[PDB]
């Protein structure tokens, strides 16, 4: 018949058949993760075999439908994500050679130590030893060493993989119709949808760069007021106009700023607002949390749970002396089934990761009436940012005074709004330009931008110039900073980290102007409006059977990122910072290093 | 009569192998089916649930068969799906009730029941009443398949799958459907 008559029929075989096996994997990984034994790690295996095994064949057998002899859109999308396979192009040699690199640059990474020059007996992993410091320390030399020892010792050793990582991966990524690898993962962003809902890969660098142009002056003032208040505790190593040193930011790499919270607060005179201690005094447990959780999302007009969420879900960590992992996680494990495992604990952090994980699994329940191969977030951006708003609604105090963790009569002081609003934006500000400027570099180099000859030359210029941060030690090309961190070394791209930050500001403002909440932004809670959850709705139950373009038009009414909601979120921080900034230069020069003298 | 074989049956057909009782020359009690409230679906067509009771048929058929909590709206007049239209039909001028349960307990297990099939393609819709039993291998394109599966050549049957933490709309449903036939021959 036609080759979409024959392209239909292969999908239903494709999905009948893929709805079995993807069902009975997540069924066997499930059992391990509540039950590790090695027994289960057999079973968990041996699923997953089975079921890659079949998407390999099939996603063969879908490259025999070429996508021009096809009209239905639905049909494309669900081919279109199919014969996107892989290195399968790449020669078994080669291929063999890239699994090679991969593994031992993940095995490196996660194996390397790091020994003090003072003490040869401290050998340190990242996980704990070097992370304790990288957090912990506010002394400038044990900072130094481990972060100059770590991008010595195991990013020296992954630098002549990287190299032939990238190389291969080019080749790949070229023999797919692809510029590099880079193009490759822009990939994910592409919609070749109805009407104006079309989008390049190309597009993505530009609506990246436009929109980082809007972040900046917000950026640039959240780090002239971190500088200063480091100079108030490294007076010896902080130049007041130039680049923060890479080895104080709080964590190993700079990624986040969360931890300099100590040393920059407002008004460290204010505590924040914690109702942990309220739910001890109200004898909360598990159970509460989570039928907290549930209430949330029926207030706005959402499903409950299922049955069979309550029945077989992990809520708790057990005790039948059974080890599980307890990291939490959304399961959609197909069929109708519906889990979240979660080692709860009475505490705030947990009620609000609850709303986060039952966030996920709303999205997961609206788009179970999608085709086996539509059924996920519109782009690798959605699913957080969708678990992520539920989390700003429900930590709210308007929430939390509802709900009975905050008294009636309880106000916030601006002194506390701003500390709140400060340790926000050492998270979710501070990480946008390392975000950017990692993946511009990788960008690059996959495109043949930056020589070997200069990638640590062209790292630290852009880490300067973008992120404000200087190398506390020169590094010349026997290094490989960028694949010392985790997400580079395993061959995980990271732009999403960008995109669902912007995503999660204009899901936010767009629900928070349907439910006609007057005031900032960032005091916002979505609760009770049934209006709010069906304009939700119209997103989630679409999956990823429209364009991403069309699924943010339905929610939030535009069909591009925009970062004014980001920025409208931190205005109440981003005037008080101005003011505090008015007597210190803004803005760093790209010239000054540590170690200039 | 004895709906109590049809109904309280041990083992229950695959869609596609429908099962299919004769009621006839038989006291007919009705009441005990609508005053169990054990079925999840009990629509009837033509005739009203309670004046079902008094009123006297020619012959009463009872088809019995399994499918998923989703497909239960399928077995109704005038309806489409892989069910309604490659498995088990209704007329559009049916005249009974469709009988419906949930089954989770009996008919689902851990590491999963497959037992049940349904077919998943056909050259074309079933007549109301037909049973397709057939295995042959479903011929998509020009090329034939000379009996084995291969390129757009493919096995008509499917298993379901049916484990018992499965979602309601995945979880097993047994199914009995009443046919209800009034002239052309006297009553029973
Ligand atoms: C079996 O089902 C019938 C319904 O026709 C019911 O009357 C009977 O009570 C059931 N069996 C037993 C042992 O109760
Ligand atoms: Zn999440």
């Amino acid at each position: 018949s036609t080759t979409e008559d024959l392209a239909k029929t292969f999908l239903e075989k494709f999905n009948s058949e893929a709805e079995e096996l993807s069902h009975q994997s997540s069924l066997a990984s499930w059992s391990y993760n509540t039950n590790i034994t090695d027994e289960n790690v057999q079973k968990m295996n041996e699923a997953g075999a089975r079921w890659s095994a079949f998407y390999e064949e099939q996603c063969k057998l879908a490259k025999t439908y070429p996508l021009e002899e096809i009209q239905n859109l639905t049909v494309k999308r669900q081919l279109q994500a199919l014969q996107q396979s892989g290195s399968s192009v790449l020669s078994a040699d080669k291929s063999k050679r890239l699994n090679e690199i991969l593994n031992t640059m993940s095995t490196i990474y996660s194996t390397g130590k790091v020994c003090n020059p003072s003490n040869p007996q401290e050998c340190l992993l990242l996980e704990p030893g070097l992370d304790a410091i990288m957090e912990n320390s506010k002394d400038y030399n044990q900072r130094l060493w481990a972060w100059e020892g770590w991008r010595s010792e195991v990013g020296k050793q992954l630098r002549p993989l990287y190299e032939e990582y990238v190389v291969l991966k080019n080749e790949m990524a070229r023999a797919n119709n692809y510029e590099d690898y880079g193009d490759y993962w822009r990939g994910d962003y592409e919609a070749e949808g109805p009407s104006g809902y079309d989008y390049s890969r190309d597009q993505l660098i530009e609506d990246v760069e436009r929109t980082f142009a809007e972040i900046k002056p917000l950026y640039e003032h959240l780090h002239a007021y971190v500088r200063a208040k480091l100079m108030d505790t490294y007076p010896s190593h902080i130049n007041p106009t130039g680049c923060l040193p890479a080895h104080l930011l709080g964590d190993m790499w700079g990624r986040f700023w969360t931890n300099l919270y100590s040393l920059t607060v407002p008004f460290g005179q204010k505590p924040n607002i914690d109702v942990t201690d309220a739910m001890v005094d109200q004898s909360w447990d598990a159970k509460r949390i989570f039928e907290e959780a549930e209430k949330f999302f029926v207030s706005v007009g959402l499903p409950n749970m299922t049955q069979g969420f309550w029945e077989n879900s992990m809520l708790t960590e057990p005790g039948d002396g059974r080890k599980v992992v307890c990291h939490p996680t959304a399961w959609d494990l197909g069929k109708g089934d519906f889990r979240i495992k979660m080692c709860t604990k009475v505490t705030m952090d947990d009620f609000l990761t609850a709303h986060h994980e039952m966030g996920h699994i709303q999205y997961d329940m609206a788009y179970a009436v999608q085709p086996y191969l539509l059924r996920n977030g519109a782009n690798e951006g959605f699913h957080e940012a969708v678990g992520e708003i539920m989390s700003l609604s429900a930590a709210t105090p308007n929430h939390l005074k509802a709900i009975g963790l905050l008294p009636p009569d309880f106000y916030e002081d601006s002194e506390t709004e701003i500390n709140f609003l400060l340790k926000q934006a050492l998270t979710i500000v501070g990480t946008l330009p390392f975000t950017y400027m990692l993946e511009k570099w990788r960008w690059m180099v996959f495109k043949g931008e930056i020589p070997k000859e200069e990638w640590m030359k062209k790292w630290w210029e852009m880490k300067r110039e973008i992120v404000g941060v200087v190398e506390p030690v020169p590094h010349d090309e026997t290094y490989c900073d960028p694949a010392a961190l985790f997400h580079v070394a395993n061959d995980y791209s990271f732009i999403r980290y960008y995109t669902r930050t912007i995503y999660q500001f204009q899901f936010q403002e767009a629900l928070c102007q349907t439910a006609k909440h007057e005031g900032p932004l960032h005091k916002c809670d979505i609760s009770n409006s049934t209006e709010a959850g069906q304009k939700l709705l119209q997103m989630l139950s679409l999956g990823k059977s429209e364009p991403w373009t069309l699924a943010l038009e339905r929610i939030v009414g535009v069909k591009n990122m925009d970062v004014r909601p980001l920025l409208n979120y931190f205005e109440p921080l981003f005037t008080w910072l101005k003011d505090q900034n008015k007597n210190s230069f803004v803005g760093w020069s790209t010239n000054w290093s540590p170690y200039a003298h | 009569c004895p709906f109590g074989e049809v109904f309280n049956a041990t083992r229950f057909a695959s869609v596609y192998a429908w099962n299919r009782k004769r009621i006839s020359n038989c006291v007919a009690d009705y009441s005990v089916l609508y005053n169990s409230a054990s079925f999840s679906t009990f629509k009837c067509y033509g005739v009203s649930p309670t004046k079902l009771n008094d009123l006297c048929f020619t012959n009463v058929y009872a088809d019995s068969f399994v499918i998923r909590g989703d497909e239960v709206r399928q077995i109704a007049p005038g309806q489409t799906g892989k069910i309604a239209d490659y498995n088990y039909k209704l007329p559009d001028d049916f005249t009974g009730c469709v009988i419906a349960w949930n089954s989770n307990n009996l008919d689902s297990k851990v590491g999963g029941n497959y037992n049940y099939l349904y077919r998943l393609f056909r050259k074309s819709n079933l007549k109301p009443f037909e049973r397709d039993i057939s295995t042959e291998i479903y011929q998509a394109g020009s090329t034939p398949c000379n009996g084995v599966e291969g390129f757009n050549c493919y096995f008509p049957l499917q298993s379901y799958g049916f484990q018992p933490t499965n979602g309601v709309g995945y979880q097993p449903y047994r199914v009995v459907v009443l046919s209800f036939e009034l002239l052309h021959a006297p009553a029973t």
